[PDB]
């Protein structure tokens, strides 16, 4: 259990982050062997945060 | 500060905005359609076309520069995230400009080699010591002066030139800049022009998931396609080599001798004859062919006839037919596909679909209320802004492990309430 | 969309081809304006069976007669053989 923030839950419902979710999700539910899988959702986590960065910044 | 203001109001509406240069496009290729013979516009609802035109171009040439401008602000600085992770990782892991030296193979593997000298190499990535780890973890092996060596108005000459080049060749790399540099000459040479402007049509098709779902289509159905056209053009050379040297007298195109009489056998203007007519025909070749009536070789002439119909038009087309009938219908199977293939089971617990419906309306319970990937990416987050002074027994046994890219921790497939009850 | 980006084609590259004269006979008809060659291929065009190559004239020697076989068959299975048929391989399965 912990603390969602507030300005971190508001960016996450961006259309701009919400787009970099919807070509995440296509690219893994295709072709792509789980072993990896949560491999590639991590190198997905840490740029997802990059964009909550950027979307501060408007 | 109007001037970073207005360029963060382009970076915001992106989405919007390039979404109204497509109905700018229709909207030209509505007036484009009201030509008359040199080349002029007519009217038929409102007095004045000329004044739409030129402004339309105008204002779709411009609108075509807002995307551009709002993608350098916007896309670019996620790709410029991924490239210099994926060069950091690498160079401390493994090693690949000090071990390894990368082959003439993966051309732009081989690019980031101008900004490794540079002092700006970890602008965007939140890890700052890519260049005192790999001092410290390969000097043992090699020199420490050699790494040192190999890593490293008054703002005009003050500045790092030698990473934007950098900069600037890791933008031209990515593919959906370059479609979007192509979209912009394609306004500016539709102003010279403005039937080479037409060319807007093409943000149909090039969206995003109907790219991916062409992309895969055709590696998965473009081998066996070609290679049953390519079986077309051999069994009609077939047939030509025996109408050329065996039959070739009944090709005519004039009215009875009155026109000095045109043939269609010579070595190839039967073959290209073959190909443009005798397919397209329907009836074979027995349409734009004379008649059989007491010819010696009417018997081989009607075998000819026939086997030249069902082996090249209702077998040889229609299975030609068959496969892009089927090849199109990938074209919807697959995007559904994977909006099936995602509700089905959950992401990383992997368990499936009926587990959590046998309690009443669980599997949402399951998965948004229990495991919502969107919650791993706000744990994620959690131990960055946390001190790391203050982590309790899970998220520092979480967050050791995460530093040493282990992954056992995810809930591989044995979620909680399947061990309890 | 696709016909009309061979409208497109027709009309600024191949105008002249269009004729439903006697030969001279009649003050020749044209369907080379804006819209009389699109609602032309739309009309004619498609129900042909032949694609474009039945309600045209034929290149004899002519010095775009390698461009009009091109354009001849690529409206043809681009077209009819394919877009017509995937247009009709839905409805057989939306009445299925
Ligand atoms: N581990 C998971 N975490 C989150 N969602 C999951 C998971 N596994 C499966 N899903 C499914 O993914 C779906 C995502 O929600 P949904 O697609 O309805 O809205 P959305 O994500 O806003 O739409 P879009 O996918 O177009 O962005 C959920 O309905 C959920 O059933
Ligand atoms: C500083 N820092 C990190 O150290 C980090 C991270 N993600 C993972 N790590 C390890 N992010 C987003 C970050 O900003
Ligand atoms: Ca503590
Ligand atoms: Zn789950």
């Amino acid at each position: 259990y912990f603390e969602i923030s507030e300005s971190s839950r508001t960016q996450w419902e961006k259309p701009q982050v919400k787009e970099s979710k919807r070509q995440f999700i296509f690219d893994v539910v295709n072709e792509g062997g789980e072993k990896e899988k949560m491999e590639l959702f991590v190198n997905f986590c840490e740029d997802t945060i990059f964009e909550m960065q950027l979307a501060a910044q408007i | 500060a109007y001037q970073q203001k207005l360029l963060n109001y382009f970076a915001r509406n992106f989405y919007n905005m390039r979404m109204l240069a497509l109905f700018v496009a229709f909207a030209i290729n509505f007036i484009l359609l009201f030509y008359k013979v040199v080349h002029y516009v007519l009217e038929e609802s409102s007095g004045y076309m000329e004044p739409t035109l030129r402004i339309l171009a105008i204002l779709h040439t411009v609108i075509s520069f807002f995307c551009i401008i709002g993608y350098y602000c916007l896309k670019v600085p996620l790709v410029i995230f991924k490239r210099e992770k994926e060069v950091a990782r690498k160079l401390e892991f493994d090693g690949l400009y000090i071990t390894e030296q990368p082959s003439e193979d993966d051309i732009k593997g081989q690019w980031d080699r101008l900004v490794i000298n540079t002092q700006s190499f970890p602008n965007n990535y939140w890890d700052k010591f890519v260049k005192r780890k790999v001092m410290d973890k390969y000097g043992e092996f090699y020199g420490r002066d050699r790494i040192s060596e190999l890593l490293g108005s008054a703002v005009l000459n003050s500045i790092d030139v030698k990473y934007q080049m950098w900069k600037l060749g890791v933008v031209f790399t990515d593919n959906s800049f370059l479609y979007l540099a192509w979209y912009m000459t394609m306004s500016v040479l539709g102003h010279y022009n403005n039937f080479f402007f037409a060319a807007h049509l093409l943000d149909i098709a090039m969206g995003f998931k109907t790219l991916r779902t062409i992309l895969s289509s055709v590696t998965h159905n473009g081998k066996q396609l070609v290679l049953t056209v390519g079986l077309l053009a051999v069994v009609v050379y077939l047939y030509t080599v025996v109408a050329f040297n065996f039959f070739r007298k009944f090709y005519n195109k004039s009215e009875d001798g009155d026109t000095p009489d045109m043939k269609c056998d010579d070595m190839l203007t039967c073959y290209m004859f073959h190909m443009y007519v005798g397919v397209r025909a329907g009836g074979g070749i027995g349409d734009e062919i004379e008649d059989p009536a007491g010819d010696e070789y009417e018997i081989y002439r009607i075998i000819f006839d026939i086997t030249f119909f069902f082996f090249v038009i209702v077998i040889l087309l229609a299975i030609i037919q068959g496969l892009i009938i089927d090849a199109f219908g990938e074209l919807r199977d697959q995007q559904e596909q994977v909006k099936e293939d995602m509700e089905t089971k959950c992401f990383i617990c992997g368990i499936g679909n009926d587990y959590f419906d046998t309690v009443p309306h669980g599997f949402e319970t399951h998965t948004l209320q229990e495991h919502n990937l969107a919650n791993y990416l706000f744990f994620l987050m959690y131990l960055i802004n946390k001190d790391e002074t203050e982590h309790t027994g899970q998220e520092s046994y979480v967050w050791k492990m995460y530093q040493e890219r282990c992954w056992e921790f995810f809930p591989a497939g044995d979620c909680f309430r399947k061990q309890y009850e």
